[PDB]
């Protein structure tokens, strides 16, 4: 039957990508032996993966569309349908299954035709999200109030929706809306979860507001002891960036989030899912660094590889069912030569996470305007989840005010409270996000919403 | 797809060393620890391409209880440097984990060139990739590493010393009886017509490895299916299950098969394989057939009498005599005889592969002999070696060339102990050096005459065996008539006088005359020809009176 | 731009191979599952550069209803390195993903030159990665490989061994019959002329290929235009309907076309073709006809006596004589009759092919010969051979060097049961050696005597058969004239006589008569020169009493 | 610095082979439309050193209306691995966007040598990028190709076969008249005494 890349489904954004060649337009340049409608070695338009381009806009790795238009030619092309060759390969470093030599599975059975490759950790070429902008300090304000009053470390998610970045070439950016928490038993330095019980749940709201989870967040922020909000400098080039620890538990949840892909032969590449730690600067200010795993560095969490050392800097390789081959890194010396060192036992933590950008609007107009509730699992800080609120919150004792349900952390409350049917509740995420005048004039007639109107004029 | 020793045939003798060297140690690595000997871990294949080399493989492998590895050449060299070389860690360690294990690895030649003669230091890593993990295993490891090859002189030699890679093994061309075993591995598969005779195929096929076979296996299938293409509609999705049942191949289309381009073989190389002609079929010229009995037989029957007399023979024998005297078959007779192997090598053959130079293959050729011993060595067209500097009078350059040069010291470094025999055979003997001629290399010269009416009767008799000749046929008086001819000329009165029957056979058809008439005979007999000049048997008949004074 | 099976034209017994190693395992797998055979997966296309190579793949490839991939030679290495390796990877995981499937390949040889000759490890790992990637497919998979290439030797042989490349599959240049049809394909899409004779061109057309033809098509268009250019402005954006309509391209477009610098085709080679001068084109000698008649017309008509009489032929026939004795024409003339194929090979283009060291292609003739059975192997100018040393007498060397030790062997290396024959041809044969004579190899030797004024009379009927001769003329009488004239001389008397009619004809028109008058003969009748000494025929007459001596 | 026709003088029959080549095929495609021919792309210059072969080529591409797009065979390989191959691909992307265009290589030889006698797989890639991307081309694109070298035979001759390159177009020694029309155009631009 078909292909995955024939079945599967881009998303509306990778609509919107692949008809674009991304190409930058040169005017005559320098050497120009033409007309001002010839050509020359130096008036061509230029290339999306064009390196000395990416170079002089300082530009760190090309897009993933920017390396897809670089690796493949334009004629290989799924509109073609049948005769495409998907031009991305997802990695499979776990083991060769249906070996085609007479030898068993994998285990019993070992030959050439069934091991896979020994793994050359580069940098890795490209990232999947360019920009993360955060659509409101709002947001951010909002969700670093547990660390101002407890100064213990703190994870959320990352929810919101991908649109183009036109700064840097093909650029997506990752728009961030709204944060929602499992239960977790929080420490300092690191933290352990509870096992999360909502799933459909919040993801349904998500599905209601048209987000999804689009990555994941978490703060180091350690306040540096003289009472400004500065940190000890501990993400930086002398110390480290990322704690291998959270580099093997964020590929948990990115192999828990792949992206489905019309270019790739399993039908899905790479992973929607991001990466943001909140920390702070040089400068003393409450700094963020956005990252994600690259694509061995999700395979060799799901093909069990490597491991956290003592040194946050230092990934152990896995001593000895499975197969642990070579692992190298390129380097460059100080005369530019590129030596793969043997990376057994061990090796640096660079060659695993790409860098992204972060950022605001230039005015805040997200979906989501208001803020008014009392945040999930923080019994600990008497921060609690109970009906009461609503009577202030919606404000519906006070019968006559508006819809104050523009608080992405209140709609899975009141998804919480899961008074409002699938589509009455669509019909309040479809106001809780736009906000139309006589659609909220439907919703405050419709029954449910009344419903929901004369349930809660009637508590305490 | 899974071998067992059934699928394989014909080179029994090549299983029984491997069994010896392979499934001996495995099953009971106890014999070795008793006896206190070293397991060889060098067990070497080689041989012509496509001679089941990797199919002798499995068929060792499927029949242990072993661990199996399989390694590929070129799958090796596919891979990217320095993970290439990981692979042949990762290989020998998870046979030193599963300890009664066996590695074979496909064409050796491929990961594994001359470090001399070859290019890039990726090829030369793995090769020390290899050099470095062969040696790193154990005895108490009990891993044995396979390995084969089609270029067994391609290879590093370091590999082939002593630790690595000790067990020479070959898998020469098989028999006609051992290769009909092989076309009846292929044909019990197939659905056969009950005309098939297989031994008439084996019998008339006589330099193919096993491939070749399958491909004429595979060659009359379709020609019988070529047969049923009116019946086979290919518009159609499905043929019907009638046809199905019809396609039976048939004998014809081996006949058809044998003499399509299948049967083109690899026989260009330096081969051994033992003869088929016999005395009988040589007339005449019996006291240098009992010279024979007694310079070369004698040897190779009974080495006990000179370690009573403790004296070694003399090993080098040459033929001489006037052309087309029938010397080609007299080393094949004599091989054919006392079961010895037998190497064909012909002047221009030398040659011919030293424009390509293939001189490693001449020391095979004494190698290989040394493998098969018992075994003579058969130089054909001496001549030719004076001729490729085209004589002693020649370009002003002698029989002396390389050649010459390569091949006394390769007779020279021949055990006197060993049965590897040498036999040369020239019809110019004069053109020869008397280095090549020196006592020690080639003492022993045997002058070839015409034979004599006797003689000229005993060839007609045994040339005509085969043939439905008359019966009004004098051959004496054909004897009597020719007395200057050669055999060779005798041989050609009876292709001019068949030509002549076939001048009467299908001119018949066209205007079965199974028989050769004196009308026949007495065109050609009025046709004969001699081809050979008595005063140049003047000659060699004062070489046969003295060529010692040289 | 998407080909079916009418767009290829005029090698139809290779396509006819190519649906029986293509279409037919796709479309019913079920015949190789019910005859229990496996189906071949190693179709090899190769040839001549620019004849259809890449045409007749999609042409077999859009012709199944199977999934057709491709992969162009020079497109894998345009590639980085790993990448490059990559992309076979991912085409075979298709293939087999898409089960009816048809890999071409284009332009093998670029990815997969020789192993041994090569620098780059890049290439290296290529060929590795092919080599490995052959032997992984499987008979389930029902996947077809099909590879092209113009040069077929500087393949690595691993892929030609068996289990990856069995089937070669040679495309041979069209015969004037195909090619006609080529010109039928090209031209049905052109606007013609009615003058348009395509089977005057055909015919006229003699060693191209159809690329050569695609071009001749596309010369004469382009001259049709030239015609047109002076109604055509080239300052105007768009030329008129009116001169697209007269736009029909004469034959004279092609007559102008035809000594255009297209015709210079690509017949450097070791070519395969049907000769077309016939017997009675060949007058006299009639005693040697039938020994041709029966040397070599018997076998490759009836090898059905040789069985019943047990007696294989001989293959080896040797031409001799003086110069100039359309010896030729003689093979050429039987391999018309009898249908066989024939390969013309000159002296020099083995020396020439050997400057540039072409000696694979010398077993090439011998093997294209075993494809082309029956073919029969003409060797024109032994004496060449002998001349590549001067002579026999020459540069002190004879006639041995690298091509006869070469040829000794390929001869040699020839099976009897074949019915592939070998003519040889030289007019100094005193100074040929004999090991080339050898029985086995040519020891069928025939004298071609000048003719006597019977022959020269039915020389000069043969002769004349195309010329407008005048009704005056006594042949005989220039017969009686004409003693110690050769069958050359003979031709160069007309050749004289033309020129001198050519010295009356233009002359005329200066200041038709197609005649060719006494006047213009007896003219070059007193200009006749003999060019063969009696002394010289007194050499080989005494080589015609007695050669055998040797 | 632009030539026209009267900049270039002498081998006028050459010149009248390559209006028919590429003058011909780009004001009017319908000529070969009309008639059903494929458009010759595989125009090949070549002569002797130093003899207008460059001069030629602008002496027809400023001629016509056609876009025009120049390749140097030292820049090429000037360039660095990959990038090089990376030039070639935005060659002709931007020809069979400007359909009625020009592309002439200047020193084909200098990308293109024998893949027999070379060294460098980076000189067997960009031979390689070359042969895969002129079959990539359409005769719907309209787009000519054009090459001129002064070593014809050091090229590797599968550019030189069938639906690459078969025009080869020899740009001879001239006469003693076509030597003095050279003469007259550089000479129209000096000032000389009236001796001349
Ligand atoms: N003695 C034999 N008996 C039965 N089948 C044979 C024999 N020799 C060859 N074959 C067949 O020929 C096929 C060719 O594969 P192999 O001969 O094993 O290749 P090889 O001999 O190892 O030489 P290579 O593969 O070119 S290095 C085998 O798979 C068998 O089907
Ligand atoms: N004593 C013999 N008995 C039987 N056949 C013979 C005898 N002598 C010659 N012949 C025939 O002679 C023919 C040619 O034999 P050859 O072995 O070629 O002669 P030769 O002595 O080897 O010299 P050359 O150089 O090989 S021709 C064959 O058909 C033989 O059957
Ligand atoms: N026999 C033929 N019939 C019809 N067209 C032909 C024939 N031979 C050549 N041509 C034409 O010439 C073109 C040359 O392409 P191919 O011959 O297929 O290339 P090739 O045969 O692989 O030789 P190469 O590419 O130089 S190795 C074809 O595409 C046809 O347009
Ligand atoms: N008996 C003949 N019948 C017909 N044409 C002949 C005859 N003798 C010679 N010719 C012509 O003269 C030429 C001789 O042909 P060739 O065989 O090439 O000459 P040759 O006898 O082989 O000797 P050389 O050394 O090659 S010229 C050809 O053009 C023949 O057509
Ligand atoms: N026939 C000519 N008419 C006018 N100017 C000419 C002629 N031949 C050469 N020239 C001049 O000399 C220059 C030669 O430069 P090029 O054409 O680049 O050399 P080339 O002919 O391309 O051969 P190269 O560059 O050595 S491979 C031209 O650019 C003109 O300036
Ligand atoms: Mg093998
Ligand atoms: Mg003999
Ligand atoms: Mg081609
Ligand atoms: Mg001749
Ligand atoms: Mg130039
Ligand atoms: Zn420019
Ligand atoms: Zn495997």
């Amino acid at each position: 039957i078909k292909n995955p890349w024939e079945v599967v489904r881009q998303s509306p954004l990778d609509d919107r990508l692949d008809k674009l060649d991304g190409k930058i337009p040169r005017k005559r340049g320098a050497m120009c032996r033409h007309g001002p409608k010839g050509m020359c070695d130096y008036c061509t338009p230029l290339d999306p993966f064009n390196p000395q381009y990416l170079e002089e806009k300082k530009i760190k790795y090309m897009s993933v569309h920017a390396y897809m238009r670089k690796i493949n030619s334009a004629t290989n092309r799924p509109e073609l349908g049948s005769s495409f060759i998907p031009p991305l390969v997802e990695p499979y470093y776990r083991v060769k299954r249906d070996c085609p030599s007479g030898h068993p599975q994998w285990p019993e059975g070992i030959c050439t035709k069934c091991q896979p490759s020994a793994i050359t950790l580069q940098p890795q070429p490209f990232r999947m999200v360019d920009h993360v902008e955060f659509a409101s300090p709002q947001i951010i304000d909002r969700f670093l109030d547990a660390w101002r009053r407890t100064g213990v470390q703190r994870l959320g998610i990352l929810y919101g929706r991908y649109l183009e970045y036109d700064a840097v070439p093909l650029g997506i950016k990752a728009v961030v809306e709204a944060i929602y928490e499992p239960p977790q038993v929080d420490e300092i330095d690191g933290i352990t979860l509870n096992p999360w019980e909502n799933e459909q749940e919040v993801n349904q709201v998500a599905k209601y507001c048209g987000l999804e989870q689009v990555g994941v967040i978490w703060t180091d922020l350690l306040d540096a002891g003289k009472g400004d909000g500065s940190v000890v400098c501990k993400r930086h080039a002398d110390s480290y960036f990322l704690a291998a620890q959270e580099i093997v538990f964020a590929a948990r949840l990115q192999a828990q989030h792949p992206k489905p892909s019309k270019w790739s032969d399993t039908g899905r590449f790479g992973s929607n899912f991001v990466t943001c730690v909140v920390s702070g600067n040089e400068q003393g200010e409450i700094s963020i660094s956005a990252y994600q795993m690259s694509n061995d560095a999700v395979e060799m969490v799901r093909a069990d590889i490597i491991e956290p050392s003592a040194d946050p800097t230092l990934m152990l390789v896995r001593e000895e069912t499975r197969y642990i081959p070579e692992v190298f890194y390129r380097k460059i010396n100080e005369y530019g030569a590129n030596v793969l060192e043997n990376a057994k036992p061990a090796f640096p933590v660079e060659y695993l996470f790409v860098t992204l950008t972060h950022g605001f609007p230039d005015s805040p107009s997200p979906l989501f305007t208001d803020n008014i509730f009392p945040i999930e699992n923080r019994e600990y800080v008497g921060e609690a989840q109970e009906v009461s609120a609503v009577a202030k919150a919606l404000k519906v004792h006070e019968a006559d005010a508006p819809m104050n349900v523009s608080d992405f952390h209140l709609l899975c409350f009141i998804h919480q409270m899961s008074v409002l049917s699938k589509e009455e509740e669509a019909l309040l995420c479809r106001v809780a996000t736009l906000h139309d005048l006589a659609e909220s004039f439907q919703l405050r007639s419709t029954t449910g919403w009344q419903t929901l109107h004369m349930i809660l004029q009637s508590t305490g | 797809n899974e071998v067992g020793y059934d699928d394989i045939g014909g080179c029994r003798k090549q299983l029984a060393q491997i069994r010896e060297m392979v499934e001996l140690p495995l099953r009971h690595p106890q014999l070795f620890k008793s006896i206190g000997i070293k397991p060889p871990r060098g067990v070497l294949l080689y041989g012509p391409p496509g001679t089941g080399k990797t199919l002798m493989a499995r068929a060792v492998a499927n029949e242990t209880g072993a661990f199996f590895f399989l390694i590929n050449g070129p799958e090796i060299m596919s891979k990217m440097a320095g993970e290439s070389e990981s692979n042949l860690r990762k290989a020998f360690e998870e046979a030193e984990k599963n300890s009664p294990a066996i590695i074979f690895i496909d064409e050796i030649d491929s990961i594994a060139p001359k470090r001399e003669k070859t290019n890039g230091e990726v090829e030369r890593r793995v090769v020390s990739q290899l050099l470095t993990l062969m040696d790193g295993m154990k005895a108490r490891s009990n891993v044995v590493v396979m390995a084969a090859t089609n270029r067994p002189n391609s290879i590093d030699p370091a590999l082939r010393r002593f630790g690595r890679f000790d067990r020479e093994v070959d898998i020469g061309i098989p028999d006609p009886t051992g290769r009909l075993e092989i076309l009846q591995i292929h044909t019990k598969n197939m659905k056969l017509a009950d005309d098939v005779d297989l031994e008439q195929i084996a019998a008339e096929t006589h330099g193919y490895v096993g491939s070749d076979l399958a491909a004429l296996c595979s060659e009359a299938a379709m020609q019988q299916i070529r047969e049923k293409m009116d019946l086979i509609d290919l518009d159609e999705d499905t043929i019907d299950a009638e046809v199905l049942d019809s396609l039976g191949v048939t004998m014809d289309n081996f006949r058809y098969a044998l003499g399509v381009s299948n049967p083109s073989a690899l026989r260009e190389v330096a081969v051994v394989e033992v003869p088929n002609v016999r005395w009988e079929d040589i007339g005449g010229l019996e006291q240098v057939k009992q010279e024979l009995k007694e310079q070369v037989q004698y040897p190779v029957d009974h080495p006990e009498k000179f370690l009573k007399f403790g004296l070694s023979p003399s090993r080098g024998v040459l033929f001489y005599g006037p052309p087309g005297t029938g010397k080609t078959m007299l080393a094949k007779a004599v091989a054919n005889e006392c079961a010895a192997n037998f190497i064909s090598v012909k002047g221009p053959e030398l040659l011919s592969m030293w424009f390509g130079e293939s001189e490693s293959n001449i020391r095979d050729i004494f190698d290989k002999a040394r493998a098969a011993a018992p075994c003579v060595v058969f130089l054909d067209e001496l001549d030719s070696i004076a001729k490729a500097r085209g004589g002693s009078i020649g370009d002003a350059g002698g029989a002396s060339d390389r050649v010459v040069n390569q091949l006394l010291t390769e007779m020279d470094g021949m055990t006197s102990k060993k049965n590897v025999f040498v036999i040369g055979a020239t019809n110019r003997p004069e053109q020869l050096d008397p280095a090549l001629c020196r006592p020690g290399r080639l003492d022993q010269l045997i002058y070839v005459p015409l034979p004599d009416e006797a003689g000229r009767l005993s060839i007609l008799k045994a040339q005509l065996r085969k043939t439905p000749v008359s019966k009004d046929v004098d051959l004496a008086y054909i004897a009597s008539k020719t007395h200057g001819f050669s055999g060779a000329d005798l041989a050609f009165i009876t292709q001019r006088a068949v030509k002549l029957a076939i001048k009467e056979s299908i001119a018949a058809e066209i205007e079965p005359v199974p028989e050769l008439t004196k009308r026949h005979f007495e065109e050609a007999m009025r046709d004969a020809r001699r081809s050979v000049s008595d005063v140049e048997i003047r000659r060699y008949e004062a070489f046969a009176q003295q060529m010692k004074n040289a």
